[PDB]
């Protein structure tokens, strides 16, 4: 899709590996904010996003944290507390035509600019400090969209990029996808190091006796310590108390 | 800041802006 | 019409759970002792209420004579419209930009124009009964609290759970309630007249952005709160993070008068550039041998160009016209 | 810029038999987006096999295109009654002119 | 199941002009890639133009270019091809067809599946 | 040192830098101390085909 | 490896340089010379570093 109409797709509910993405495209740029992709087979998240859109060789860039352009101002602009990765690769072999392809478009004219990640498709031609012209162009009132006309000649920066977006939290919310990493089988009231669905700590673990509702996952005592946990296996809930220790 | 006499005896409370005088905010100077 | 709301509308925030601990937390609930706006469910059936920024809706009944809601942004096709439908088997949850009527069907089950769904999702029914239902649609997400107890608000302190959380984005400004009746007839319009219902009212409530002191028991449920903003008193127990305040004087916080207003004063615009003598010329020179000038150290405008020329052509690469009042460049040649 | 496809072939039920499309470096080879099409005489010509490995839904398996280097070949088993028909192979391309043609086959059984 | 009737061509004199109409059942044609396939008579087929969904990219057959203008009616459901100042060489059999992928996440590459039912036009004296 | 390696890996030779190029395939110390140097060069090691 | 790659595809020679610097018995450099030995004397020394 273009840029003025970014296309979004949940996945969630599966078993996600981010070791088969080396594969497909040369990958010009493959970079996280938050996470380094090299431990990114292993955590499990909350919802992850995929955006997908082809925009210009000289604004990869403006896809990035709060920076300021014009492909983050009124195109598509994501947060400052972004957590993810951001992928390109440039594609100059499939979307460029002679001539131009005029089939990707994006505002140049906006009143105001965008919250993160809110995407605006309305038509309207801009203003020009009078009642704006009702269906034609002055000195201003320029149509909104304006084509990129991509040909084979650019020079790279103006070629085209296709780029894709992933986005999810990581608050440890009821996991939803995890990396592949298989299960072990449980241990009770040994010292030991343990990895609950991202969670990972040492301590021994107990049968629990404190009532979880059903829509918790986790358990805290004072000053954030994870006191407690429950089972994303059989649900039993369980305790945790860091091994003994002492001064001599 | 806040004047109590305390939870137990009872809810009442007045209060004590310090730097200001309430021209400019029972009322006592 | 009015009444003030209890010391109601208190939800579990972050479903982690804790023990015997008092937490502060920052978040959109419902400030105690607000009224709230109360409506009747017999016949106009029910006027259009909007969704500030919030809901807590509760509604007294036993009869099931309320049914279900209807919320979006617009009664047109041309925005996705929610639809939250009870039954005595199932909750039905839509989204779908299906135009409605000029008043809500009463459910001669459905009365509504064709859709174009986008998400659909199902599950068990909503179902003396005081019914408590808490929605927030802030985060890109629709969130239902609720809560059902035995039995005006009662004053008896009661905490809602969070049960669904719905990821659906409509930008949510309206919405509205769907109700029912026995043996009565269904059609697109409808008088004042309705029909004939079991003795029922229900009660509308609005949140805000408040800072709430939560006491979680030894088996981690809410048993009381303190808003930290209510008034003096309240404020010195939220923070001294204690229900319980002794006799003294204690220093809670700070006041600080806000600007009434903003200024600016820069010096009167004055020795301006030379445009009206680039476009006004009255004998140019040839293609071959084009004229530059270079203009700099001076104050230039570009919005008095609109009057001269009917401008057949006028662009800019690297800039747009509407911002280049505003940027300070080196030298600008012509 | 146009495939060049042969005039027509002839065998009995029981046969297979193989047809050859070339192209230049651009259409064929380079973007493996050809395709193959049949036409009865008087109807809209029919999609055979397009994406060469990808045969389409109904098709007889009888049929299997392959693409080397610029070079496309279509490979035609099982002889039957219904293959008196035109086939033409089809190609996308990045130049202007998106889609070009080849001069056409016809698949005669005896 | 999903047809696509033509209307609009016949017999003509040259330099005169026409207007193709191919109009498409069992679908929607507001939001499917088409284009046009030309047979002249004893030869192969032939590329004419081509339509987006968006309806901002339109590219023409080489040899039509200048003329030949293609639009759709989202209103009547239709696509319309006006063909305009003709001559003589222009004498031919007209196809409306329809791109397969035309959804957002196919990973499959183009193949026209659906044709048009196909009008013949003659142009001469 | 020397080897040949692809055009955008150039990031992932860092001591303990991930990508897929430091972690597994050849890796240096995390307190390394030196210099690092890649050119790309398809004129005299990229044959046709 | 193919001539018409993507700029991230092409491949890269490479050459990596390691040395220590905790100014062990120095094995090589030149852009200098040395100076006659000062004693007594308030002096700025650079001793191979
Ligand atoms: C009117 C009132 O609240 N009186 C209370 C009394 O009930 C309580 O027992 C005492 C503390 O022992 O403080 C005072
Ligand atoms: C009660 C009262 O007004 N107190 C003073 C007043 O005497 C004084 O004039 C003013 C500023 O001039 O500040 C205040
Ligand atoms: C105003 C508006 O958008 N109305 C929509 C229309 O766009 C859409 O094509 C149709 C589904 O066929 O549903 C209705
Ligand atoms: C982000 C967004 O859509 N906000 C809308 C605003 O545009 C609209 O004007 C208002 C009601 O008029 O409801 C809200
Ligand atoms: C002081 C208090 O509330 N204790 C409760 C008790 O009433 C309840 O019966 C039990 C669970 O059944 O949890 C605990």
């Amino acid at each position: 899709a273009s840029v003025y109409a970014w296309n979004r797709k949940r996945i969630s509910n599966c078993v996600a590996d981010y070791s088969v993405l080396y594969n497909f495209a040369p990958f010009f740029a493959f970079k996280c904010y938050g996470v380094s992709p090299t431990k990114l087979n292993d955590l499990c998240f909350t919802n992850v996003y995929a955006d997908s859109f082809v925009i210009r060789g000289n604004e990869v860039s403006q896809i990035a944290p709060g920076q300021t352009g014009n492909i983050a101002d009124y195109n598509y602009k994501l947060p400052d507390d972004f957590t993810g990765c951001v992928i390109a690769w440039n594609s100059n072999k499939l979307d460029s035509k002679v001539g131009g392809n005029y089939n990707y478009r994006y505002r140049l004219f906006r009143k105001s600019n965008l919250k993160p990640f809110e995407r605006d498709i309305s038509t309207e031609i801009y203003q020009a400090g009078n009642k704006p012209c009702n269906g034609v162009a002055g000195v201003n009132c320029y149509f909104p969209l304006q084509s990129y006309g991509f040909r084979p000649t650019y020079g790279v920066g103006h070629q085209p990029y296709r780029v894709v977006v992933l986005s999810f939290e990581l608050l440890h919310a009821p996991a939803t996808v995890c990396g592949p990493k298989k299960s072990t089988n449980l241990v009770k009231n040994k010292c030991v190091n343990f990895n609950f669905n991202g969670l990972t700590g040492t301590g021994v673990l107990t049968e629990s006796n404190k009532k979880f509702l059903p829509f918790q996952q986790f358990g805290r005592d004072i000053a954030d310590t994870t006191d407690a946990v429950r089972d994303p296996q059989t649900l039993e809930i369980l305790d945790i108390t860091p091994c003994s220790f002492g001064g001599v | 800041s806040v004047i109590t006499p305390g939870t137990n005896t009872s809810n009442q409370v007045a209060v004590l802006y310090q730097g200001v005088n309430c021209t400019e905010v029972n009322v006592f100077q | 019409a009015y009444t003030n709301s209890f010391t109601r509308g208190v939800y579990y925030p972050d479903k982690v759970f804790r023990s015997s601990v008092l937490h502060s937390t920052q978040d959109l609930f419902l400030p105690f002792f607000s009224n709230v706006t109360w409506f009747h469910a017999i016949h106009v059936d029910n006027p259009v209420l909007p969704f500030n920024d919030g809901v807590y809706f509760a509604s007294t009944e036993k009869s099931n004579i309320i049914r279900g809601w209807i919320f979006g942004t617009t009664l047109d096709s041309k925005t996705q419209s929610l639809l939250i439908v009870n039954n005595a088997t199932n909750v039905v949850i839509k989204v779908c930009e299906f135009q409605f009527c000029n008043d809500p069907f009463l459910d001669f089950r459905v009365y509504s124009s064709a859709n174009n769904c986008t998400f659909e999702y199902v599950s068990q029914p909503f179902l003396k009964n005081l019914r408590e239902f808490v929605f927030k649609n802030i985060d890109g997400y629709f969130k239902i609290y609720s809560k059902h107890t035995p039995i005006d608000l009662p004053q008896g302190f009661s905490a809602l759970e969070p049960l669904v959380d719905l990821p659906i984005g409509i930008n949510i400004t309206r919405f509205q309630t769907l109700l029912a009746l026995h043996r009565s007839y269904l059609t697109p319009g409808d008088s004042s007249s309705g029909w004939t219902a079991g003795a029922a009212a229900y009660y509308v409530g609005y949140l805000q952005p408040r800072t709430f002191l939560l006491k979680y028991n030894e088996n981690g449920t809410i048993t009381d709160a303190v808003d930290c903003a209510l008034d003096p008193l309240s404020e010195t127990k939220c923070t001294l993070k204690s229900f319980t305040v002794e006799k003294g004087i204690y220093q809670t916080s700070n006041f600080r008068v806000q600007p009434t207003e903003s200024i600016v004063r820069f010096p009167n615009i004055t020795n301006l550039c030379p445009f009206d003598e680039v476009f006004n010329a009255t004998r140019f020179a040839s293609v071959y041998a084009w004229n530059r000038k270079r203009i700099s150290n001076c104050v230039a405008d570009y919005s008095v160009l609109y009057n001269f020329a009917p401008f057949f052509a006028f662009k800019c690469y690297g800039v747009s016209p509407t911002k280049l009042n505003d940027l300070c460049f080196t030298n600008v040649y012509a | 810029s146009a495939l060049t496809q042969p005039a027509s072939v002839s065998g009995s039920p029981g046969q297979s038999i193989t047809i050859s499309c070339t192209g230049t470096s651009s259409d064929v080879g380079g973007y493996n987006y050809v395709s193959w099409y049949q036409q009865h005489p008087g109807k809209a010509p029919k999609l055979m096999i397009y994406d060469v490995s990808n045969r389409p839904s109904g098709v007889s398996n009888r049929f299997s295109g392959s693409k080397s280097g610029n070079t496309a070949s279509l490979t035609i088993s099982g002889l039957q009654a219904e293959d008196e028909a035109d086939y033409y192979c089809s190609s996308y391309t990045s130049s202007s002119t998106l889609y070009v043609f080849g001069t056409g086959t016809k698949v005669t059984v005896l | 199941q999903v047809q696509l009737v033509e209307s609009g061509g016949g017999l003509v004199k040259p330099g005169g002009s026409l207007r193709l109409s191919c109009a498409a059942s069992g679908f929607m044609i507001s939001d499917s890639y088409m284009n046009w396939i030309r047979q002249p008579p004893g030869k192969g087929l032939e590329w004419v133009s081509y339509i987006s969904s968006n309806g901002y990219a339109i590219y023409y057959g080489d040899s039509v270019k200048g003329r030949f203008t293609i639009s759709r009616d989202n209103a009547k459901n239709f696509l319309y091809l006006q063909m305009n100042s003709l001559r003589v060489e222009d004498t031919a059999v007209y196809y409306c067809a329809r791109e397969q992928p035309g959804g957002y996440y196919d990973s499959s590459g183009y193949r026209l599946d659906p044709w048009g039912q196909g009008i013949l036009v003659t142009v001469s004296s």
